């Protein structure tokens, strides 16, 4: 049971208490990952007017 | 309309709870993976406890109490009651214990043998008992030689304990004997006992000059049916109850069940489960726990009960199985989902 | 601002609309002549939803009459309410369909879609922002099954990302018209499953026995069965037209309900139903219990011989949501056999304060059922025992259809059935 | 001084966003229209408060705050609201329909077209700030522009802001308070491409606080105005260290450094009392002993798991109220003896603790009572795995059928895109196992 680092002002105090011891995507990639989704979805949609193109 | 799930198809003891639940015409079973349910027959090992208490409006109970495996395993009741100043290291009615690692993966090696050393030198019986939950595999010796030795070659947790060299022996015969409690907890952490109890004993005379053969040393009721030539010798399957085990007391020694055995259980029981109380106990969780308990006891010829261990997932005696099913379901069950005495069990008061 | 616009097509099509208009048009207190008279402001909150705001504070109903005979909306027009629809969406014809799909989808109806889709188009492009579509029209008959679907088919080349639920009428043997109404029913529905988002089932035979059998009506209507129906689409879009912890649009609600592309087809019901006994205050149980009953269903399926895949409740009134929780986890927790157990919390629920005309509660359901292939069952049946002998084919073939299209929406339908088969085990 | 930029995302973001300013005006005694009299700098400062809260020429307070959703209805609510003074329009961003629930819709469909307009908003906060710390991130997992949006958002951020912080509010999907059923997909979807870009995130379970609100403050039928202006006080109570005096997580990267050992590992316990009901008669007011031995008790923690059978890795005690550090010792070694508290034999078994004198404000006509005293408990355990193990159960139920996979799909998403999120969960999961377990 010890008691360190006590800090103390007007607003409050904190401290700290021992028991016991131990024992990313660039920006290039990311616009490629959103049109490369937007391609899939121009070429899904490219297929729905096919079908009713036919 | 209640309703439950059945996700372990091989207990014996639930399979005929479901059975008593269904006859009521009140419970309604589902499919083991349907999680609108009331109640719980889960697994052994790996029950999902994370996933009960979510489901809006539906109240679940669950039959196992998680952390109870702290009781049940060998290595871990043992390591239990040493680390527990509630049961302290100097517990009276526990063997001396020690949990053994095999040298090929804390560990009590060395502590085991200063005790066995000091036994050695002051010529006091030194035979002990190795085992481990991972058996059906037991070496009962009186070299600490051989059973380091067998615990070597395998390769899970094991239990050194010392080996009771003088058990109480029933006449006629000269044969040992355990003693089987099974006490109920139900959600409010009640510890109700089965007024019933039995007893495995063994049908071949006890014989302390040979560990070799472990028919007369070891009294699992699977042994005694295999490799036993005595078999329901003296009582029906190598089992007597509390009423004809009552009046041999009374007739040889001269004393009661109740008086001689009965109170040290209680006590035990009491002393293991208020211990891990404020670990397992579901009064403020998000669901509620109960679970049924196979003590297992010894007793010497001293009329000292000593503890073997806990079996979380036990069976029962043919004999006894409609009355404790139907004392679940009283008490466990339909005190949280109630239905549309002289209670089969003793309830042990205590402060929670 | 998230405007719907509504299409009638069709004898079917624009009398049900037409009684829709009449049932939420006194809902949100606007009259027969487009006025608002109502005493809340929650009858204004999503106003702009079906109507369009015109001079003067008038409130025109965004919907297009269509149909290829000028009689039915002669009616519409001459009705109670027919002064406040817009005198340009009235887009018909004068050939008529003769209850034949090929007409309304090839040759008659042809004629006229492009004119339809001109009024359209000018409506959705005064919407701030457009939800989706909506269609009412039956599948029997020639002009709202052969044309309905073909102005679908063109509203999703138009309108690719744009929600189509339609409000089908599906034939019956009991209450027919014309003995090819399953001819034209099988052809729809291949239209609906490949373009529509939701379609909600109406069977005119649970109608009529809903009608003759609960309502203890002697010689039931298409008029009394047209007020089964403007009730039920009133509840259905009280979650549109009104306020609450809701807050979804027509994307968000198909989201949580069709589990499958092609299975979007829906059993509505509705609670209470009471002949006249009728001024009995009803509790939240009964009104549930009755709401999930096979007889309170209008797809003439029982729900028991399939699954529910999902469950939308909307319930109307001023009454204890605590307790609409409490009877509904009870339903659930009652008959967990009839749910799929692979779909969480498929079961979701609304409250609306505001309860339709004359009633202190109600309840209206939604269900995606697999029981619904016994529907598509009988058609198939129906048809089979027609298309296998080539009966009344000459209708068709006359105005320009081969066998081999009826062979195809015959396999393209059993399809439909084998689906919905494999997700009921 | 340095400062914190707020984003809200979302529904759930923006109206929690809009309980948590209204919460922090009322403690730094700021009034709707901005100004602060207790306030003697007038158009600038470097004080504390000064982190949530820039200042102009006129003497208004304004918060370092930028609102986003895909469709305007719930930031119109802030636009005409009690706060409305506060924001200007540049902070608050609508679209015109939203994301339907739909994962992909709110991060690849809508998110891309609106994307470089919400950094251009945040790029403006950020300007303004001498040394910007970082962000806190308010949304919900079930939502399609709380989820979608979000890791983009993020994943956008660790671009333009690399070595800036980024706490997380993130909502658990509760069924009682919802009425979609796809939110599996996308609390699963969000956490795997916002994992790594979110340096700690405090998770609430809307189940939790409903039945605290139905437990404590004996609401029915709670509204999520109720569920908010709780929220509110939770994270009042984690952020006050960031906007009072103190020596205390003083700036983001303390709760890094204090409660994540582990990055992956990023997700800690939240535990607050006590919470008592205003319509009551009157309360005994509980001494510090009592309101720490309740941070134990599952009944008020943000999410529902149990601690005692799992290990803690960290734990932070923030009082505020009439505390003394004497009376925090004096509960704490109390605990010890009766609790069930395993930390990882990595970590040092200890407490950090910190106290506010100030104690917790209430919003007037709300369902709260003003208290003497009160604590929040933040604690990494392996327990809250529980949580992530019910999500992961549902996905795989769905997930196993394909079910509403094709709305996903139909949005651009690919199919792989499902399963790698999933595996991701399947290796987190199995993180929490080999920190805990033994
Ligand atoms: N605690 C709390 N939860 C909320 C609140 N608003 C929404 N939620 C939860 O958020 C989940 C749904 O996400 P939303 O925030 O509503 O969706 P969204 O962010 O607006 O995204 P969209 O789908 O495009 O509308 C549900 O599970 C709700 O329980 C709120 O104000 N407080
Ligand atoms: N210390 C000891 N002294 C004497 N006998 C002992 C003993 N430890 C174990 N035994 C014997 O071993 C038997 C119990 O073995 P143990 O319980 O360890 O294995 P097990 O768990 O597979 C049997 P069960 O689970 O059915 O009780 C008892 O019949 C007892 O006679
Ligand atoms: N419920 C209901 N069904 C109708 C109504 N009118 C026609 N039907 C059904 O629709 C089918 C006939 O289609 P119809 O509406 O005449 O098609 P149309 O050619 O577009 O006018 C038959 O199966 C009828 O049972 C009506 O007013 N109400
Ligand atoms: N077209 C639909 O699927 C639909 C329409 C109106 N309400 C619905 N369900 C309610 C259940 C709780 C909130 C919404 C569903
Ligand atoms: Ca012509
Ligand atoms: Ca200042
Ligand atoms: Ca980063
Ligand atoms: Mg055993
Ligand atoms: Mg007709
Ligand atoms: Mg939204």
């Amino acid at each position: 049971m010890e008691v360190i680092e006590l800090n103390k002002c007007t607003s409050g105090q904190s401290f700290e208490v021992i028991l016991k011891p131990p024992s990313d995507p660039s920006l290039e990639e990311i616009q490629k990952k959103l049109e490369a989704a937007e391609e899939r979805r121009k070429y899904q949609e490219a297929e729905l007017l096919k079908h009713l193109a036919e | 309309m209640y309703t439950f799930v059945v996700r372990d198809e091989n207990s014996s003891v639930y399979a005929e709870v479901s059975r008593l639940l269904l006859a009521t015409g009140q419970w309604k079973r589902l499919r083991k993976d349907n999680p609108r349910f009331n109640l719980m027959l889960g697994e052994r090992n790996r029950l999902p406890f994370g996933r009960l208490g979510h489901e809006p409006g539906l109240v679940q109970l669950v039959n196992y109490y998680r952390g109870a495996d702290k009781l049940c395993r060998k290595a871990s009741l043992v390591k239990l009651i040493k680390t527990s100043p509630e049961l302290s290291e100097s517990c009276t009615w526990f063997p001396e214990s020690y949990v053994i690692y095999p040298t090929n993966l804390t560990d009590e090696r060395e502590v085991f043998l200063a005790a066995y050393n000091r036994r050695r030198e002051g010529r006091e019986g030194n035979v002990w008992i190795a085992k481990s939950s991972a058996g059906a595999g037991i070496l009962i010796s009186s070299e600490a030689s051989e059973l380091l030795d067998f615990i070597d070659e395998q390769g899970q947790v094991h239990v050194i304990q010392k080996y009771l060299e003088k058990p109480l022996l029933l006449e006629p015969g000269h044969r040992k004997f355990d003693i089987r409690s099974w006490v109920l907890v139900d959600h409010l952490y009640n510890i109700y006992l089965y007024r019933e109890g039995v007893l495995r004993t063994s049908s071949e005379p006890y014989n302390s000059a040979n560990f070799q053969d472990k028919t007369c040393h070891l009294t699992n009721h699977c042994i005694q049916k295999e490799y036993s030539k005595n078999y329901g010798r003296y009582e029906e399957g190598n089992e007597m109850f509390f009423e004809e085990f009552n009046q041999y007391l009374m007739d040889a020694l001269n004393t009661t069940l109740e008086n001689s055995i009965l109170l040290q259980i209680k006590h035990i029981i009491r002393s293991c489960l208020m211990c891990i109380e404020p670990a397992i106990s579901t009064k403020h969780l998000h669901y509620q726990s109960f679970q049924l308990f196979g003590f297992d006891f010894m007793v010497d010829e001293e009329l000292k009960v000593w503890l073997i261990e806990v079996n979380g997932a036990p069976a029962c005696a043919q004999k006894l199985y409609a009355e404790l099913c139907q004392g679940i379901v009283d008490v466990a069950i339909s005190s949280v989902f109630p239905l549309a005495p002289t209670s089969i069990f003793i309830k042990l008061h205590h402060h929670h | 601002m998230r405007e719907i616009v509504h299409i009638q097509a069709g004898q079917c099509g624009n009398q049900i609309g037409a009684k829709f208009w009449e049932v939420i048009s006194d809902e949100h207190g606007i009259d027969p002549t487009g006025s608002y008279h109502g005493d809340s402001d929650l009858q204004l909150e999503r106003i702009n939803v079906y109507y369009n705001e015109a001079t003067g504070n008038k409130y025109v109903p965004r919907a297009i009459l269509v149909d290829l005979e000028p009689g039915t909306m002669d009616s519409v027009r001459s009705g109670p309410f027919g002064q406040i629809f817009r005198p340009d969406n009235f887009v018909f014809g004068q050939s008529g369909a003769g209850n034949n799909w090929a007409k309304g989808h090839y040759t008659e109806g042809a004629e006229l879609v492009d004119s339809v889709l001109d009024v359209v188009r000018k409506e959705s492009e005064s919407c701030d922002c457009l939800q989706g579509f909506q269609l009412t029209h039956s599948l029997g008959g020639g002009t709202g099954s052969g044309m309905g679907t073909l102005l679908i088919s063109k509203i999703r080349e138009e309108y690719p990302d744009r929600i189509m639920n339609t409000f089908s009428v599906m034939p019956s043997p009991k209450v027919s018209d014309t003995v090819v109404e399953p001819y034209n029913a099988t052809l729809s529905v291949h239209q609906l499953v490949e373009n529509t988002d939701e379609t909600y089932c109406i069977d005119n035979e649970a109608l009529y026995d809903i009608c003759f059998r609960t309502l203890k009506l002697t010689t039931p209507t298409y008029g009394d069965l047209n007020h089964l129906v403007s009730a039920t689409m009133s509840g259905v879009t009280t979650c549109l037209r009104f306020p609450g912890q809701l807050n979804a649009d027509l994307r968000k609600l198909a989201v949580n309900m069709v589990p499958f592309p092609r299975l979007h087809f829906f059993m509505p019901g509705f609670a209470p139903l009471t002949s006249r006994q009728q001024y009995r205050a009803l509790t939240v149980p009964e009104l549930t219990q009755q709401m999930f009953d096979s007889k309170n269903m209008m797809a003439a399926c029982d729900p028991r011989h399939g699954r529910y895949l999902t469950v939308a409740a909307i319930f109307r009134g001023r009454m204890s949501m605590k307790e609409v929780d409490e009877q509904m986890l009870n339903v659930q927790n009652k008959n967990s056999s009839y749910f799929v157990e692979w779909i969480p919390n498929n079961v979701k629920t609304a409250v609306c304060d505001i309860p339709p005309r004359g009633l202190k509660m109600s309840a209206t359901f939604i269900g995606n059922s697999t029981a619904i292939q016994e529907l598509f069952k009988r058609i198939s049946e129906q048809f089979t025992a027609m298309f296998r002998r080539k009966a009344f084919l000459h209708w068709y073939t006359g105005e320009g259809m081969d066998e081999m299209e009826f062979t195809e929406a015959e396999s393209n339908m059993n399809d439909l059935v084998s689906e919905y088969q494999q997700y009921q085990d | 001084m340095r400062e914190c930029i707020s984003i809200h995302v979302g529904q759930a973001g923006v109206q929690i966003g809009n309980a948590c300013w209204e919460l922090y005006c009322l403690e730094h005694g700021i009034q709707p229209d901005g100004q602060m009299p207790s306030d003697k700098t007038i158009g600038g400062g470097d004080d504390s408060f000064n982190t949530f809260f820039s200042e102009t020429g006129a003497g208004k307070h304004v918060p370092r705050a930028v609102f986003v959703d895909l469709e305007p209805t719930v930031i119109d609510e802030v636009r005409t609201g009690t706060y409305r003074q506060l924001f200007h329009p540049e902070q608050l961003i609508t679209g015109k329909e939203d994301a339907a629930n739909n994962y992909a819709r709110g991060h690849y469909t809508i998110g891309k077209e609106i994307i470089d307009l919400v950094l251009d908003r945040i790029r403006k906060l950020a300007d303004q700030c001498t040394g910007l710390q970082g962000f806190l991130v308010f949304h919900s997992f079930g939502g399609g522009t709380g989820s979608g949006f979000t890791s983009l958002l993020m994943e956008r951020l660790s671009v333009d802001y690399g070595k800036k912080s980024k706490l997380e509010f993130s909502i658990y999907p509760a069924p009682q308070v919802s009425t979609a059923v796809v939110e599996p997909y996308n609390s699963i979807l969000t956490t795997h491409t916002t994992l790594e870009h979110s340096d700690c995130a405090f998770m609430v379970d809307n189940e939790a606080i409903y039945d605290i609100c139905r437990r404590n403050l004996d609401i029915e039928r709670p509204t999520y105005t109720n569920l908010n202006r709780l929220i509110s006080q939770i994270v009042s109570s984690i952020t006050a260290s960031l906007r009072f005096d103190g020596a205390l997580n003083v700036d983001l990267t303390e709760f890094q450094t204090n409660l994540v050992p582990y990055p992956r590992i990023h997700f800690p316990l939240a535990t607050y009392a006590p919470v008592i009901s205003a319509e009551k008669a009157y309360h005994e007011q509980l001494s510090v002993a009592e309101i720490t031995n309740a941070c134990f008790e599952p009944a008020n923690q943000m999410v529902k798991c149990d601690p005692r059978h799992g290990k803690y890795m960290a734990c932070c005690l923030l009082y505020r109220g009439d505390v003394v550090p004497k009376d925090v010792n004096a509960a704490i070694a109390t605990i010890k003896t009766k609790r069930s508290i395993q930390f990882v034999d990595w970590c040092p078994t200890g407490f950090k603790v910190g106290i506010n004198y100030q104690p917790p404000t209430v919003v007037p006509g709300g369902d709260l009572a003003k208290v003497q005293r009160a604590v929040c408990m933040l604690s990494n355990t392996t327990a809250i795995a529980e949580a992530w193990a019910r999500l992961d159960h549902k996905f795989d139920l769905m997930y196993a059928k394909r079910a509403f996979v094709h709305w996903y799909v139909g949005e651009g998403m690919e199919e792989g895109e499902f399963s790698e999120a999933r595996e991701d969960m399947a290796a987190l999961e199995k993180d929490y196992e080999e920190v805990g377990v033994d």
